[PDB]
RNA sequence: UUAAUUUAUUAAUGCAAACACCUGCAUUAAAAAUUUCGGUUGGGGCGACCUCGGAGCAGAACCCAACCUCCGAGCAGUACAUGCUAAGACUUCACCAGUCAAAGCGAACCUUUGAUCCA
RNA sequence: GCCUGUUUACCAAAAACAUCACCUCUAGCAUCACCAGUAUUAGAGGCACCGCCUUCCUUAAAUAGGGAUGGCUCCACGAGGGUUCAGCUG
RNA sequence: CCUCCGCAUAAGCCUGCGUCAGCUGACAAUUAACAGCCCAAUAUCUACAAUCAACCAACAAGUCUUA
RNA sequence: GCUACCUAAGAACAGCUAAAAGAGCACACCCGUCUAUGUAGCAAAAUAGUGGGAAGAUUUAUAGGUAGAGGCGACAAACCUACCGAGCCUGGUGAUAGCUGGUUGUCCAAGAUGAAUCUUAGUUCAACUUUAAAUUUGCCCACAGAACCCAAAUCCCCUU
RNA sequence: GCUAAACCUAGCCCCAAACCCCACCUUACUACCAAACCUUAGCCAAACCAUUUACAUAAAGUAUAGGCGAUA
């Protein structure tokens, strides 16, 4: 996402009132483009054996691309939600 | 603008088609190409550039009889009405094509080189190296697009693997799969160059009109100029 | 002269009149209430007060949202509140230089999403922000059911929300027929979002769509006065016979 | 990309015809190795300061020679007065020596027929010019 | 300056004046001498001493500044340890 | 030489300034709306 | 247009971003866009001048022009109290700016260039 | 100026513009112009058909007229611009 | 005595030298055969100018539906 | 609906000479060379004569298209509804104008010739000017006084 | 004595209050055939112009912004 910031500070509007914008308040500077941020990883709980990652029920940090294109769409993995973690915890302790 | 292209016919036919002139205008109605307008009313004869087009419920090499060789208003090359089986179609006539001649259209890449007789269409793989060709396809079955103007002749320069190197009339080499078809010989109306227009009226008949303001950019035509570098600014135009 | 009411209140007045008045109360409240969308294209201030370095005094700070333009194509996709920034910049980022019109557009992707509640795969034009929001929500269905209208900002998204909510409210057996255990599992997973069907019917409907729905609901071919007068005459005759 | 940008420099920023570009890349492919900017400077040196036109540049393979050698010989001739930059009209008081006589020939004939000076003088001038370039940078 | 602002209808202050001049309540304006921080290395000690001084303004200069500032800047200010507290009033002034 | 720029033809008149052409575009609809607001007897030509 | 300022927009490339297409960011171009045309002097030219100072015009308080008649300067040398403070004055006809200075304190025992903002 | 044509509607019709001819540059290709075309093609610019080589006369008096890639060659044409014999004429 | 005039059609205009009584008002009037307003579809068809169309002459290559 | 160009489908071009012609002469038709008239005109570009083309790159009716920094242009800066080096209308708009013009009862009073400035058609400061106020010297002014270098007068002020 | 002169209500202005048969998108006013959303700019002020300016009360023209200047 493109994140921008006004060059010109907007005067305070008040509590219930809405800020009044003028020609100069439409001038922006790009503070950041999120697409250029370093890639982070997705936490997933595997459901089936997958090469070089894990077997089943093990929390894994996978590249978001892989997680969203192969694992999750194919059901090989599930989101590491608290519910999924709990369910796989009962699965583990029931073995 | 309410411009709908006249090229709306969907089914191939022999009958000349009434073609609407463009005047060099887009569908928007603005001039896109200058110097176009007027000229003799013309009718379009749909040319079948896919020489190897086996008839319906038919296949394999087939022959065709040259019903006639006709002048085409829409081309430099003259065309030939040629009939085979139970169909007729317009093709581009080669230099020595005559009415009553027989033309062979084949898709067979024989192990040996087929005797190249002017007018017949064979896959480029079947031709001897160095044969004059025209109506060349870029891809197998695409249809002839190159070497189509009057008197033009490419040369089958080389054949290696499934690829043939052709010399287009612009003396540029082109790589085409040897399965793509081409017709032997040079295109008809070889004397098209020597024609002398003689008078401005003849060009106006041919639909070319004198047109100015052909650039529409600010200042009109502007030849490219070499922008000097800072060191050379001192000597760009030395006063005498 | 002067209008009795401010011109900016005319829409609310109209909502209080006619078919828009007969519209269900919950839908009218949903239209009336307006919440600011989550910051997407600007970094919100951490707190309501700040020590400005110039004079070292505690000054109030407000978050003024950047106007976002959403092209109509966005209504057919799921942009996680992301849109076009139609603004201006200073060439070379110095205010003493030229001021230039600048449009920032999101990077749009085509992705396929599977909805558990709908048991359907949708191909949706999407943004990386939307993908991240889906990941944080732990699934497309969770993202749709959690994200409010303002943050979702997609007619397609709101239609998906209405479909999922109606599916939950009806407990529709059409969700994986011949697999009642799986259907119950899905409904239990998304139980927390269930609402009455009378309300799920009006989720995400534009004002015009709601008006059309209400008109269709309350359209009735007039009863012939023959029936009304016969009922009245029979009732009166019954009263006379009793008396 | 390197080949494409070299050709684009030769065509757009140097106004060499397509045939001229093929001739250049055929006679002396070292142009491709030579980095942009330096090539543009060499061409503009031929065009503006030396007054050479594209046909003559291509005919003499001026781009083949090194910029240091080109400057060493041309500046020597210019300061000697045996070479004059063509004026705005493209004319000169005295016809200039030909590029084959300037660059193609060896130092001996170059100083004996075109410059008519002494080898020691040329060495001194070369060292002086090297210092001038160093200072200019 | 702005005699009637577009939002309040009030008279505005020229803040360039406030950034440069001190008003003593009695009606005097104090200022720094121009160039008092410029190229001191080439100025004689007497010139530097003259330049480092706080200087009063003319009657017409004072009238101009009074016009260019609003009545807020022309009030009594009882600052804690104002160095100019004593100078804010005139004494033994005959006409 | 000049002055007779108007060469009347009902076909051109209606095709150029008629009700249908006015309604054909939002700009023309606003032309009609302005005429209506002004109270013109003749909204279109 | 080799005037100044831009590249928003397109075209190229490059780098990220999504795994041909597209988004962001840079660079180079194309195309353009916005804006300006200092002053005094000089008819037969191919410019000169614009600030400060000295002399005459202007003889004797001050002041006095010019396309007027002449000359000079954009600092250096010195030292490093060539420091700090402060009565009272002068003043280039305004302001800005620029000068001189007793007393006092402190060491010792000097003879021209330009503001504000901004950094 | 090759020519027929075009042009400043309303002060210029021309030697200007176009023009066949020629040269240069750019383009190897299809489903809205170019083009339902394809290098003998298309777009742009330049140039100009074409072809060949590299003091005297006029008057009586004449600031008029005619003659002793480049250099030439004017076939025809012209409400073009000059000069002239003869005639004709307010 | 005069006229590239006149009569029609097209286009345009819209009652704008018909009657009556006082330019205004009232009253009347242009009658379809001419002209306009068309076609039930699906597909399949439709190379071969015109120029007195026959020779002759070409190039600019030229309105062409049955089941 | 003019005009420029273009699209669709139409139409016109006598006679003679010549033969398939951007051919000759010359009607219709188109144009507008030259002259005169007209110049608030018959006409916001005409009339009369004269003249150019007149089977073509022709002329022309009908309908459609291209739209304003745009179109169109056989480039004349030509044309785009009589005034196109960039249409017209509405709006911004009561644009702006250091420039021109105008600025309406009676009566009295005081009232006149440097600096900076993209500045010399303007403005700001000064000087002058007006009003009101405070209190106390103001002008004139003799004697004394104001430079060496190398005239008329002026400055200064006791008295008056 | 001609032309003329005159006239007073037709209405309007600013507030307050109150929220106000048939035909017709085809060539409109013709009875009847197989598709919207998207920064205003610029004049103007800055004595040019280029960033900029220019679409209850009180706090206060204050904090702030600003070729730190016009001004906001
Ligand atoms: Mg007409
Ligand atoms: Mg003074
Ligand atoms: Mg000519
Ligand atoms: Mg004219
Ligand atoms: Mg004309
Ligand atoms: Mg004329
Ligand atoms: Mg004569
Ligand atoms: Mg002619
Ligand atoms: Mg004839
Ligand atoms: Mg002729
Ligand atoms: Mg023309
Ligand atoms: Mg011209
Ligand atoms: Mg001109
Ligand atoms: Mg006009
Ligand atoms: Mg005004
Ligand atoms: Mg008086
Ligand atoms: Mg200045
Ligand atoms: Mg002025
Ligand atoms: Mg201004």
């Amino acid at each position: 996402t493109v994140i921008v910031e006004r060059w010109w500070k907007v005067p305070l509007a008040g509590e219930g009132r809405k800020p009044r914008l003028h020609r100069r308040h439409r001038v922006y500077k790009l503070v950041e483009d999120t697409k250029h941020r370093p890639k982070e990883n997705l936490e997933l709980i595997l459901t089936q054996s997958v090469e070089n990652v894990g077997v089943r029920g093990d929390l894994v940090s996978v590249k978001k691309s892989l997680g969203r294109n192969r694992l999750l769409p194919q059901g090989l993995a599930v989101y590491a939600s608290p519910e999924n973690k709990k369910l796989f915890e009962e699965e583990k302790l029931l073995r | 603008a309410n411009f709908v292209s006249w090229k709306s016919r969907t089914k191939y036919t022999i009958t000349p088609v009434k073609m609407r002139k463009s005047g060099g205008r887009d569908h928007t109605g603005r001039i896109r190409v200058h110097g176009i307008g007027g000229g003799h009313k013309q009718r379009y004869r749909m040319i079948d550039f896919l020489r190897f087009r086996p008839e319906e419920t038919k296949s394999g090499p087939f022959e065709e009889k040259v019903i006639q060789v006709r002048y085409d208003p829409c081309r430099s090359a003259d065309i030939a009405l040629v009939a085979g089986g139970s169909r007729k179609r317009w093709i581009i006539a080669t230099e020595n094509m005559q009415a009553g001649d027989t033309i062979l259209n084949s898709n067979h890449i024989g192990r040996m080189a087929v005797a190249a007789r002017e007018g017949d269409a064979h896959p480029l793989g079947a031709l001897p190296v160095g044969t004059l060709i025209n109506n060349v396809e870029s891809e197998p079955g695409r249809g002839a697009q190159y070497i189509r103007a009057a008197g033009t002749c490419g040369v089958l320069l080389r054949k290696v693997n499934g690829t043939a190197i052709i010399q287009l009339p612009s003396k540029r080499q082109m790589q085409v799969l040897e399965t793509c078809v081409a017709t032997v010989g040079r295109v008809s109306n070889v004397d098209h160059n020597k024609r002398v227009i003689g008078k401005a009226g003849r060009n106006r008949w041919l639909g070319k009109r004198p047109n100015s303001g052909r650039w529409h950019r600010k200042g009109g035509w502007a030849g490219r100029k070499i922008r000097p570098l800072p060191p050379m600014k001192s000597y760009v135009k030395l006063p005498s | 002269p002067l209008h009795k009411y401010p011109v900016w209140l005319w829409k609310r007045l109209q909502l209080r009149e006619g078919i828009c008045s007969r519209l269900p109360g919950h839908y009218l409240r949903s239209l009336e209430e307006e919440r600011t969308p989550t910051p997407v294209h600007y970094r919100p201030h951490g707190a309501k007060f700040k020590i400005n370095p110039k004079n070292g005094q505690r000054e109030r700070v407000e978050d003024v949202p950047i106007p976002i333009y959403f092209p109509p194509e966005s209504q057919r996709g799921l942009w996680g509140g992301e849109g076009w920034i139609l603004g201006q910049i200073y060439a070379n980022n110095d205010k003493l230089s030229k001021r230039l019109k600048k449009v920032w557009k999101p990077q749009l992707f085509e992705r396929e999403f599977y909805s558990e509640i709908l048991d359907k795969k949708f191909t949706v034009t999407v943004t990386m922000r939307t993908l991240d929001l889906i990941d944080e929500a732990y699934g497309l269905d969770f993202y749709i059911l959690k994200t409010p209208k303002e943050d979702l900002c997609s007619k397609f998204g709101m239609d998906l929300k209405r479909g999922m909510l109606l599916r939950l409210a009806r407990q529709d057996p059409q969700l994986h027929p011949e697999d009642p255990e799986r259907r119950a599992a899905i409904y239990d997973k998304y139980k927390e979002f269930a609402i009455p069907e009378e309300e799920a019917e009006w989720v995400g409907l534009t004002l015009e769509e709601a008006i059309e729905k209400q008109r269709l609901l309350e359209e009735k071919d007039p009863v012939p006065l023959f029936k009304i007068y016969v009922a009245e005459l029979i009732q009166q005759l019954q009263q006379q016979a009793l008396s | 990309q390197d080949i494409n940008d070299t050709v684009r420099l030769l065509k757009e920023k140097c106004l060499f015809t397509v045939q001229q570009v093929t001739k250049i890349l055929h006679s002396c492919p070292s142009v491709l190795r030579e980095d942009l900017g330096q090539l543009e400077y060499k061409f503009q040196y031929a065009y503006f300061r030396m007054g050479i036109k594209h046909p003559d540049i291509v005919k003499s393979e001026y781009l083949q020679y090194s910029l240091t050698k080109i400057k060493q010989r041309h500046i020597y001739l210019e300061r000697l007065g045996r070479y004059q930059t063509p004026d705005k009209k493209g004319q000169t008081q005295i016809p200039n020596p030909l590029l084959k006589d300037i660059l193609r020939v060896s130092e001996a004939e170059f100083l004996a027929r075109t410059a008519c000076t002494s080898v020691e003088e040329f060495q001194v001038f070369k060292k002086l010019l090297a210092r001038e370039e160093e200072e200019s940078e | 300056l702005t005699y009637f602002s577009a939002r309040k209808g009030k008279r505005k202050t020229v803040k360039a004046v406030i950034d440069r001049f001190l008003r003593l309540h009695c009606g005097l304006w104090v200022r720094r001498k121009a160039g008092y921080k410029k190229k001191l290395w080439k100025k004689t000690p007497a010139r530097k001493k003259r330049l480092r001084e706080f200087v009063f303004c003319n009657k017409t200069q004072s009238k101009l500044l009074d016009k260019m500032t609003t009545s807020f800047w022309k009030r009594r200010n009882w600052y804690v340890d104002d160095p100019y507290q004593k100078y804010h009033d005139r004494t033994n002034l005959k006409v | 030489a000049r002055g007779n720029e108007y060469q009347p033809s009902n076909i051109k008149r209606k095709n150029k300034h008629g009700w249908v052409r006015r309604l054909s575009t939002p700009a023309g609809v606003q032309v009609i709306l302005r005429r209506m607001l002004k109270g013109r007897k003749s909204l279109s030509h």
